[PDB]
C-alpha cells in the first residue's frame, strides 16, 4: 500500500511511483530513516494474522 | 513518436487500413474515462 502520498487523491485513480517521499520534517531525498521515505509499504499478511 | 515504452497497461489495435476538409475533436478525461468526439 501507499506509505502515504500527500492527500486525497480522486475517485477511482491509482498511485504507482519510487518518489521519495519526504513527508517528514526535512524535505530530505534519500531512501529511509527519516523524512525521505519510500512512498509504498508492504502488509504483513501471515496465517498467524 | 515511437520510442522506448515500459510495461504497458492498456493497449487496443483498431483494424488496419490504407490511406478541403475539417477534423474537430473534442477530449474529455473525467473520473478516470477518456471521451473522444469527431465530425467531418
Amino acid at each position: 500500500y501507499r506509505l502515504f502520498r500527500k492527500s486525497n487523491l480522486k475517485p477511482f485513480e491509482r498511485d504507482i511511483s519510487t518518489e521519495i517521499y519526504q513527508a517528514g520534517s526535512t524535505p530530505c531525498n534519500g531512501v529511509e530513516g527519516f523524512n525521505c521515505y519510500f512512498p509504498l509499504q508492504s502488509y504483513g499478511f501471515q496465517p498467524t494474522n | 513518436v515511437y520510442s522506448s515504452a515500459n510495461n504497458c497497461t492498456f493497449e487496443y489495435v483498431s483494424q488496419p487500413f490504407l490511406m478541403k476538409n475539417l477534423r474537430e475533436f473534442v477530449f474529455k478525461n473525467i473520473d478516470g474515462y477518456f471521451k473522444i468526439y469527431s465530425k467531418h
